[PDB]
RNA sequence: AUCGCGCCUGUG
RNA sequence: CGAUCGGGUGUC
RNA sequence: AAUAGCCACUGCACUCCAG
RNA sequence: GUUCUGGGCUGUAGUGCGCUAUGC
RNA sequence: CCUGUGCAACAUAGCGAGACCCCGUCUCUUU
RNA sequence: AGGCUGGAGGAUCGCUUGAGUCCAGGA
RNA sequence: GACACUAAGUUCGGCAUCAAUAUGGUGACCUCCCGGGAGCGGGGGACCACCAGGUUGCCUAAGGAGGGGUGAACCGGCCCAGGUCGGAAACGGAGCAGGUCAAAACUCCCGUGCUGAUCAGUAGUGUC
RNA sequence: GGCCGGGCGCGGUGGCGCGCGCCUGUAGUCCCAGCUACUCGGGAGGCUC
C-alpha cells in the first residue's frame, strides 16, 4: 500500500506499538523514479510505503526523526 | 723458851713452802693445835697453848686453822725434861702419829 | 573504528551507484536490538547493536542517505 | 649532805670492829 | 669538860621532865637557878643576866608553857643560847699563799706550848711551819721553845737579846725563804702583867713584821681576868683570835662563854693538854652540846 | 648509779675535809652541840679500813653497776679480798651490805 | 700455618 | 694433580 | 712458563626457540 | 624409555704450537 | 615437524554452476 | 506468453583467502 | 712472626714447721740434816717444766734454741703500797690491789716446705 | 489466459484455504472465512498478452 505523507506515519506509529511484544519492524529506504525515494515499512503482516520529495524532505524528517528515536528506545 | 709447834708443821695438805715440816707419809688430814697440846700434855710434856697465834704462812683466819703450842724441852739447867725428846722434829713425829689416834678423830 | 569505518563503505555503496543500492533498518524491540545493512546485491555490508547509546548515529545515518536520494 | 655522809662514816666504824 | 657547869644546869632542867606541863612560877624558879649556875661558873655577870633572859623569851615563843614536855623546850633554848654565847660558828684562821702569825699573851698563859701545838697541827695538815722565839730578853725564855720544836719536828728562829725588828724580819724571811716555811709563828715575850715597853715593842715588830693574824693565848683557869687582859692587849697592840688553854682543867667555863660579849674576839682554837698534840679547833656547837650532854 | 669506786671517792672526800673541821665548827644552823665530843678520829678511821678492803678489789668490781652482785655470782672473790685487806670473810660482806645501803639512799637522794 | 708463608723473575 | 725451581727480598 | 682478549668443538646442570 | 640438527658466554671443565699484546 | 573427524540457537570471506523475484530490449504477419 | 542480459532483499554443491582455529597424540 | 717447654718474676690466699743432749739459769715439788723462842738462818740429795745461747743425731719434703702479744678477779713468775701475820723491837713472812717479765700457759707475725690463683710476659730451648 | 512476492521451522485439516515464529524481496495487494472428497472456497482492485 502507498500511503500519503501523513497516513504513512500514524501507520508506522502502528506498527511499533504492534510488535513492542515480539516480531521485527522493517524499514527500507531507496532512491526512487519511474527528485523522490521509496519508503518502505513492514511487520511482516501489514506492508506500507510512501514516495518523500525534496519539497516535503525537512517538514517530513521532522516528524520521521522523533517517530524513530521515540518508538525504538529498548536497547541496553 | 719454850719451843713453836704451828699445826702448819703436821699439815699433810700443807706442801714445803706452805709450812709442813715433816714427811707427808708420818703428816696427817687437818692437826688443831688443840689436838696438839691435847697429845703432848699426855705424855708427861710440859706446854700451854697459845689459842690466838696465827702462823705467818697460813692464807686462811677460820679457827680450825689457827693457834700455837708450845712445849719445854730442857730444864733451866740443861737437862731434857723427857729423854725421848730431843729436838724439835722429835714432838712434832710423835704427834703426827697420835692424833690419828684420839678419839675425837676415830669417832 | 567500526561504525565510523563502516558508514563509510556504505557511503561508498550509495555514490558508486545510488541507483542500485538499498538500504534496510531492522527493529526488534523484544529481544532488544537494532540492524542497519546497506547492500548492492553484490555487497552484503551490515551493522548490528544492542547497546542504547547507538541509535541516534544509525537515526541519523539514516536520515542523511535519505537526503542524497532526495538532493 | 655533811650530816648523812658524816653520820654513816660515823656510824660504818663503830660497827666494823676491826 | 666543863662537868661542874654542866652537873649544875643539869638539874635545872631535869627538873622539869617528870613534871609535865609547867607553869612560869616553875620557869622562872628554873632560870633563876640557870643564872646562878653561870655566875657561879664565873661567866660575866652582864653575859648571864642576857644569857636567861634570852632563853624566857625564846622558851615562851616556843610555848613552853603549852607543852607536855617543857623540859626539852627549855634544853633546846638552853642549848642554843650556849652555843652562840661560845660563839655560834666555828672559826679558824684563813691560811693564804704565806702566813705569819704572832702568839701573845702573858706568862704562864700557854702562849709558847700554844706555839708548838699550832707548827704541829699544821704540820700534819700539809704546812711547813717556822716557830720563832721573839722574847729579845730572857734567853731561858727562846730556849723553852727551842726545846719544843724540836719535839714536834719544826725549825725555831731564836731572836738576839735586843735584836732590832728589822734584823728579826730580815733573819725570818731568809730562813723561811731557804727552807721552805709557809706558816711562821712568832711566839712574843711573855711576863707576868701588861708592860707598857713590851706592848710598844710589840706594836713595832707588829708594824715591822705585818701578822696576817695576831692569836692572844689566854689560861681559861683565870676566868674573867683573861678578858681584862684580852682588851688590854687588844687596845695596846691589836688582837685578831683566841685561843683558849687549859680547858682540860677548866671547871667552870667562864672564860669561854664570856669571850665573844666581852672581847668581840673569835676562839680558833682550844687547849686540852699540855701535850702537843693536846690542840683542837673552837667547836661552839660541840661544847654547848657537851655541856648538856645532847 | 653508785659503784663501789664512788663510794670510794666520797670516803676520800669526806675524810679530805675532817680536819678543816675547825672552820666547820664555827659556822651557825647546825644546831647546839656541832661535832662535840668528839668521835670524828675514830669514824675516820673506819672509812679509811673499808678503803683498804676495796684496795683488794679489781676494776670490774668497783665500776660493776651492782658490785654487791658480783661477789654474790662469785663468792669466791670474796676471799681473795679478803685475804689481801688482812681482813675476815665477814668484814667484806659486812662492807658488801654497808655499800648496798648506801647506794639505796644514793637514788633516793 | 696464605702451617704447598707471601711477592717478583725467566723459559718472545 | 697448572710445567721447570732454581734465585732474591721480608726470613716469623 | 706468566697475565689478558678472541673464537670453535664436546660433556654436565640443563634451559628456551625453530624444523 | 637420561645425548636428531641449528642458534642463544647462562655457568663450569677439557682440547686447539692457534693468533695478538705486555705502560712505543 | 607430522596426523586427526568439527566450524551452533546465520554471525564466512571470495569465485563458479546459477532453486520467488525485480528492471531493460525484441516478437506475437515470419516457407 | 516466449527468448536474451544484469542484480542481488537469510548460501544446495565444488574449490581456495602467503599453511585459519595449535584441542589431542607421536613414553 | 705465632705458639710450646725448662729456668723464673709479681701479687693476694691455703696447708704445714722434729728429736734427743751438755753447761748455766728461773720456777715448782719432794727428801734429808744443823741452828734457833717465833717470823726463820744455814747445808745435802731427787724429780718435773720452762729459758739462754751451744752440739748432735744419720732426722723429715721442711724443722731456725727468730720477733711480738696476752697473762687471765684469784687460778704463771718476779717487785709488792696498804692492810695482815710472827716479833717488845729490829725486822721477817704469807700476800690482794698496782706495776712488771730471757724463763706456767695461750696466742700472732717472721722466716722455712709443699701449695691453689694472679700478673708479667723478660732468660734460654723447641716447633710451624 | 498468465502475475501482483520468495525462504526455513513449528501448528492445523482426510486435503485445500489456513494459524504462529524467524529470514528476505519488487515500481507493483486488499478484504472475507470459506470449500465439503477436491492437488478445485468467495468478493474487490491493479499490471500484462
Amino acid at each position: 500500500v502507498l500511503l500519503e505523507s501523513e497516513q504513512f506515519l500514524t501507520e508506522l506509529t502502528r506498527l511499533f506499538q504492534k510488535c513492542r511484544t515480539s516480531g521485527s519492524v522493517y524499514i527500507t529506504l531507496k532512491k526512487y523514479d519511474g527528485n523522490k525515494c521509496l519508503l518502505r515499512a513492514t511487520d511482516g503482516k501489514k506492508k506500507i510505503s510512501t514516495v518523500v520529495s525534496s519539497k516535503e524532505v525537512n517538514k517530513f524528517q521532522m516528524a520521521y526523526s522523533n517517530l524513530l528515536r521515540a518508538n525504538m528506545d529498548g536497547l541496553k | 723458851r719454850f719451843i713453836c709447834i704451828y699445826p702448819a708443821y703436821l699439815n699433810n695438805k700443807k706442801t714445803i713452802a706452805e709450812g709442813r715440816r715433816i714427811p707427808i707419809s708420818k703428816a696427817v688430814e687437818n692437826p688443831t693445835a688443840t689436838e696438839i697440846q691435847d697429845v703432848c700434855s699426855a705424855v708427861g710434856l710440859n706446854v700451854f697453848l697459845e689459842k690466838n697465834k696465827m702462823y705467818s704462812r697460813e692464807w686462811n683466819r677460820d679457827v680450825q686453822y689457827r693457834g700455837r703450842v708450845r712445849v719445854q724441852l730442857k730444864q733451866e739447867d740443861g737437862s731434857l725434861c723427857l729423854v725421848q725428846f730431843p729436838s724439835r722434829k722429835s714432838v712434832m713425829l710423835y704427834a703426827a702419829e697420835m692424833i690419828p689416834k684420839l678419839k675425837t678423830r676415830t669417832q | 573504528q567500526t561504525w565510523e569505518e563502516f558508514s563509510r563503505a556504505a557511503e561508498k555503496l550509495y555514490l558508486a551507484d545510488p541507483m542500485k543500492a538499498r538500504v534496510v533498518l531492522k527493529y526488534r524491540h523484544s529481544d532488544g536490538n537494532l540492524c542497519v545493512k546497506v547492500t548492492d546485491d553484490l555487497v552484503c555490508l551490515v551493522y548490528k547493536t544492542d547497546q542504547a547509546q547507538d541509535v541516534k548515529k544509525i537515526e541519523k545515518f539514516h536520515s542523511q542517505l535519505m537526503r542524497l536520494m532526495v538532493a | 649532805l655533811g650530816f648523812p655522809i658524816n653520820f654513816l662514816t660515823l656510824y660504818v666504824t663503830v660497827q666494823h670492829k676491826k | 669538860m666543863f662537868q661542874q657547869l654542866s652537873a649544875r644546869l643539869q638539874e635545872a632542867i631535869g627538873r622539869l621532865r617528870g613534871r609535865g606541863r609547867i607553869t612560869e612560877e616553875d620557869l622562872k624558879a628554873t632560870l633563876r637557878e640557870i643564872r646562878r649556875a653561870l655566875m657561879d661558873a664565873d661567866v660575866n655577870l652582864e653575859v648571864a643576866r642576857d644569857f636567861v633572859e634570852r632563853v624566857r623569851e625564846e622558851a615562851l615563843g616556843k610555848q613552853v608553857l603549852e607543852s607536855l614536855t617543857p623540859a626539852e623546850v627549855i634544853l633546846a633554848t638552853v642549848y642554843e643560847a650556849l652555843k652562840e654565847a661560845l660563839g655560834g660558828e666555828a672559826r679558824l684562821p684563813v691560811l693564804k699563799d704565806r702566813n705569819l702569825w704572832f702568839l701573845v699573851g702573858l706568862q704562864g698563859s700557854g702562849k709558847t706550848t700554844t706555839a708548838a701545838k699550832l707548827a704541829l697541827y699544821y704540820k700534819g695538815k700539809g704546812r711547813r711551819p717556822l716557830l720563832v722565839a721573839a722574847d729579845t730578853q730572857r734567853p731561858a725564855a727562846r730556849e723553852q721553845l727551842r726545846l719544843l720544836g724540836e719535839k714536834v719536828g719544826v725549825p725555831v728562829l731564836e731572836v738576839m737579846d735586843g735584836e732590832s725588828p728589822e734584823s728579826i724580819r730580815r733573819r725570818v724571811e731568809e730562813k723561811a725563804r731557804l727552807e721552805a716555811r709557809d706558816l711562821i709563828l712568832v711566839d712574843t715575850a711573855g711576863r707576868l702583867q701588861i708592860d707598857e715597853p713590851l706592848m710598844g715593842e710589840l706594836a713595832r715588830l707588829k708594824e715591822v713584821l705585818g701578822p696576817d693574824e695576831v692569836l692572844l693565848v689566854l689560861d681559861a683557869m683565870t676566868g674573867q681576868e683573861a678578858l681584862s687582859v684580852a682588851r688590854a692587849f687588844d687596845e695596846k697592840v691589836g688582837v685578831t683570835g683566841l685561843v683558849l688553854t687549859k680547858l682540860d682543867g677548866d671547871a667552870r667555863g667562864g672564860a669561854a662563854l664570856s669571850a665573844r660579849h666581852v672581847t668581840g674576839k673569835p676562839i680558833y682554837f682550844a687547849g686540852v693538854s699540855e701535850k702537843p698534840e693536846g690542840l683542837e679547833p673552837f667547836y661552839p656547837e660541840r661544847l654547848a652540846g657537851r655541856i648538856l650532854g645532847m | 648509779q653508785f659503784t663501789l669506786r664512788d663510794m670510794y671517792e666520797q670516803f676520800q672526800n669526806i675524810m679530805k675535809m675532817g680536819p678543816f673541821s675547825q672552820i666547820l665548827g664555827m659556822i651557825p644552823g647546825f644546831g647546839t652541840d656541832f661535832m662535840s665530843k668528839g668521835n670524828e678520829q675514830e669514824s675516820m678511821a673506819r672509812l679509811k679500813k673499808l678503803m683498804t678492803i676495796m684496795d683488794s678489789m679489781n676494776d670490774q668490781e668497783l665500776d660493776s653497776t651492782d658490785g654487791a652482785k658480783v661477789f654474790s655470782k662469785q663468792p669466791g672473790r670474796i676471799q681473795r679480798v679478803a685475804r689481801g685487806s688482812g681482813v675476815s670473810t665477814r668484814d667484806v660482806q659486812e662492807l658488801l651490805t654497808q655499800y648496798t645501803k648506801f647506794a639505796q639512799m644514793v637514788k633516793k637522794m
